[PDB]
């Protein structure tokens, strides 16, 4: 551990370029399989009603 | 990553009220320096030897090997936690015991890493391997939303893995006219991810890994070589060095599983 | 060999600080005479007989088997330690009895052998075999870097083990209707080695050996020969001779299990 | 007696519950050191048992 007196170091020196990837890594899951397992259907009214017997 | 749902019903022709959106998470790691020297008298290599022609050539070969032995084992052998270099303290590897703490499980007593890589958590109390654990870390990555499909562990667990596992079964039959006895588990099936065990001389005890590989790099910043040194005498000397880092992509997609013992 | 690897950090351009290298180890095996001798009457030679023409070769082709067994048990007849010879003292070599002390295992108040092969330890009380011996032997010569792929041991133990060994599983199922009765158990696998097991009719009771056949060599200081005594009277006598050593390259390629019973 | 009980390093002796048919003989007999067939003869002496080439 000696890091001779007078050599020039990453400390001392400036001017060191930042590296930063140009990728983002994002796995968040978005399904929904209850919307893809149900039909669809077209409303016409604020109140939509049906019967059953 | 995105947020949680909630009710979301707003008011029919309000006026436009603004919602505050997500913002990225920054991960940084520091770098670590390697290296092997070697010194060797000159009237050792004039001498006739049974086996070697040159004893630097043979010493240097074994150095190499040690020295990529040691990368490794810095990259998977025991905890460690990143620490700033200085004109007088070394620069420290941050490994994978001090990012993964979501999926994983720990012992009793024990605490979980911070995630950032500045600690590794203290340990806890051993306990028996049981699937509980494999479905529970699996789950856990479904979740999340993760891919692995890698697990890694030492020695011991994957012999005890092999010889009492018996996943949702009670019998194990044999049948008597087979004439070949195998002990092998290499595949694990759920609900949720399928994986393959692989076991690792260089691991660490008491601890297993499931993980993607495709999430990890080993980045260089100077690409492993060697040099030789003034001389001083009747000997020569030999140097190699490495510097490099370890970047993993997102903690999401892996689990730890520690303090974990086999065959009690 | 190699060494264990360690931390490794090091400092940032610190003076190169010398650590020690590794070194070789030597091993030697001494040499041992084995002789047979037979004399026949003059008579004898001359008479008829039922199913022989001369009776000397039909001696002596006998003598050359009972020479080739004899060689045999003392390869793996019986425990046997290295002696240097004298003019009073029989030299005598060492066999694998006192070679393997690392992946073995042995009975309670057992001893070890040395390695050297001056000595081949004292032997404990006898123990049921059961797999998690064969595990484990399979899973330490993975360790070491070993690569053995045969099983030997004697009758008892070969008919034993063929009869309950059940590895890993926990019940063994036949066809009530099925009219063939079958009791072989020749190849063991595990996720550490794979071996075939065969028996030996000259083995040594209680012990089980696994091994790798490209690693032990039968050196012969004189190839068997034989001669002609000298004639005394209205007799023929005659000799033969053999000198050889056995080399074993490296004992952590290989297992040697002792102090194991097929019954109780 | 050797077809009533026999069970060659087996510990079960499984039956289809299904099967309509049971049979109840053992011919041939295996093991590490020879193959056996095994015949009865009406004129073998009481409780004798030869195997032989």
């Amino acid at each position: 551990m000696a890091t001779p007196t007078n050599a020039v170091s990453t400390v001392e020196i400036n001017g060191k370029r930042e590296d930063l990837i140009d990728i983002i890594y994002n796995i968040a899951p978005y399904d929904t399989p209850f919307m893809t397992a149900i039909g669809k259907g077209v409303a016409t009214a604020i109140t939509h009603e049906w019967q059953t017997d | 990553e995105l947020r949680q749902p909630g009710k979301n019903t707003r008011v029919e022709g309000e006026d436009a009220t603004i919602k505050a959106g997500s913002f990225t998470t920054m991960l940084n790691n520091f770098c670590q320096i390697s290296d092997e020297t070697l010194q060797v008298t000159g009237t050792a290599d004039k001498v006739k030897k049974a086996g070697r022609k040159n004893e630097l050539a043979y010493q240097l070969a074994k150095k190499s090997k040690e020295l990529k032995l040691d990368m490794e084992y810095a990259m998977v052998g025991a905890p460690q936690a990143k620490i700033q270099r200085n004109t007088t303290t070394p620069g420290q590897m941050a490994n994978i015991f001090a990012y993964y703490k979501t999926n994983g499980s720990v012992g009793a007593n024990g605490t979980l890493p911070t995630g950032d890589g500045s600690d590794t958590g203290t340990a806890g109390d051993l306990r028996l391997l049981t699937e509980d654990m494999l479905l529970n870390a699996s789950e856990a990555i479904w979740r999340n939303g993760g891919q692995a499909n890698s697990i890694q562990t030492s020695s011991s667990i994957k012999k005890a893995i092999s010889k009492n596992m018996k996943g949702r079964a009670t019998e194990i039959t044999l049948d008597a006219s087979d004439n070949r006895i195998a002990q092998t588990v290499d595949v694990y099936e759920s609900d949720f991810g399928k994986y393959t065990i692989r076991a690792n001389r260089w691991f660490h005890e008491n601890t297993m890994f499931i993980f993607d590989p495709k999430m990890h790099a080993l980045c260089y910043l100077r690409p492993f070589f060697q040099h030789e040194l003034a001389k001083t005498g009747d000997s020569e000397k030999r140097q190699l060095l490495v510097e490099y880092t370890l970047r993993v992509n997102n903690e999401k997609s892996g689990a730890l599983i520690r303090d974990v013992v086999a065959q009690v």
